[PDB]
């Protein structure tokens, strides 16, 4: 359908059309019956209460994609080229893209390999040269992404202040980028939007966290996704340690966004912040939300 | 070649069974390994073989040839590459007058 447009770009950069308008015209075809595509896999925790259960909470599941393509071509020789070019554009230890583009926009999902895929009929495939694959795919991160949103704020005053417009428009909370240039020292928002996860919701609400002094070439990436070190300098200095038990602690909780404040102080050379936003969505496709 | 040399067709043999006749004998009997006569070629039936007299026209005698056949087929081959006749049942039915 025109609604729908699936698309594979390889680990090698190979683009492929599964779906929607000019699908097959790299020989691959995307078969019914994908499964675990749509809705991120979300699992709820219930404790034992006086009326049976409590609800304790949701967890979220890593993806598994389990679904099928047929490659297929007029003569053997040039399906075995397609179909090695399929196998070629899969890996394990490295992810390709699977975008999703309909009217809300193009929405991809980074997946791979969980394990060998199941290639061919139960003959020979050089008979038919039009054969089935099946791939079980994993997402590791399981949400639909789209391009992060990227600021870039540069000064040349020794002290300064900007605000970052900011804004969660998906259905999940997502967790912001800084990348602060040295010297200087920087005092970023940690805002809770409301978010009782430390028992501050509302006495966090305009919470700033000053962030150590940075020496000359001690650059920053602070990234509060709890997947990575939050500070990280890129000469490998340990700008983590001269930091006294303070964190960014929250994500931007779906539906919040302001003009947060970002400050930079005793800055012979100014200083240079980017702020990266992520926006992620449970769906391939939905409608704005607000 | 001309095509009735080529079919080379007799009409001589093709043969009508005009006159029928269904013989049975008890399993002691000894089977009928032939039913011609050694002396003189004519037709010899074995002692014990007992006729089961007139039978109907209308129905005749049928002789029903039952085939159990499995389809052997190759991985590299779209149509089996052979069959396999396991067993060929025979069967024929007929409807005695007689009582």
């Amino acid at each position: 359908t025109d609604f729908l447009k699936i698309e594979l770009i390889g680990r090698d950069g190979s683009h492929w059309v599964l779906s929607g308008p000019g699908m097959g015209q790299q020989g691959v075809t995307l078969n019914p019956n994908l499964q675990q595509f749509y809705d991120a896999p979300v699992k709820t925790l219930y404790v034992p209460g006086p009326f049976g259960e409590e609800y304790a909470g949701k967890r979220v599941q890593r993806r598994e994609i389990v679904f099928s393509v047929q490659a297929y071509d007029e003569d053997p020789d040039t399906w075995s080229t397609v179909d090695s070019l399929w196998r070629w554009a899969w890996d394990y230890d490295e992810e390709s893209e699977l975008r999703v583009s309909t009217s809300d926009g193009t929405r991809f999902l980074k997946v791979r390999l969980m394990e060998e895929p199941k290639p061919y009929y139960e003959k020979d495939p050089h008979i038919t040269a039009d054969n089935p694959i099946v791939m079980t795919v994993t997402a590791t991160f399981p949400y639909w992404q789209d391009e992060p949103e990227e600021l870039i704020w540069t000064t040349l005053s020794t002290e300064d202040m900007t605000r970052f417009p900011v804004r969660n428009d998906g259905d999940v909370p997502v967790w912001l980028k800084w990348t602060l240039t040295a010297p200087g020292l920087w005092i970023l928002p940690d805002f809770s939007w409301g978010n009782d996860m430390y028992s501050r919701g509302r006495e966090d609400l305009g919470r700033t966290v000053a962030m150590p002094e940075l020496v000359a070439g001690e650059h920053v990436s602070v990234d509060s996704d709890p997947r990575v070190q939050t500070l990280i300098a890129v000469n490998g200095m340990p700008t983590q340690n001269r930091w006294k038990g303070n964190d960014l602690l929250y994500p931007l909780m779906p539906g919040k966004g302001a003009e947060i404040p970002v400050q930079l102080k005793n800055a012979p050379e100014g200083g240079a912040c980017k702020l990266t936003r992520p926006r992620w969505y449970s769906r391939p496709w939905s409608r704005p939300g607000v | 070649t001309d095509f009735y040399t080529i079919k080379d067709a007799q009409a001589d043999l093709a043969i009508a069974p005009l006159n029928l006749t269904v013989l049975l004998a008890p399993y002691s009997t000894t089977p009928a390994t032939t039913l011609e006569s050694p002396t003189d070629g004519s037709l010899a039936i074995p002692p014990g073989y007992k006729s089961v007299g007139h039978f109907e026209k209308q129905a005749g005698l049928t002789l029903g040839n039952e085939f159990d056949s499995k389809d052997i087929e190759a991985y590299g081959e779209p149509e089996p590459i052979r069959t396999i006749i396991n067993k060929r049942t025979t069967t024929f039915d007929f409807a005695m007058y007689q009582n």
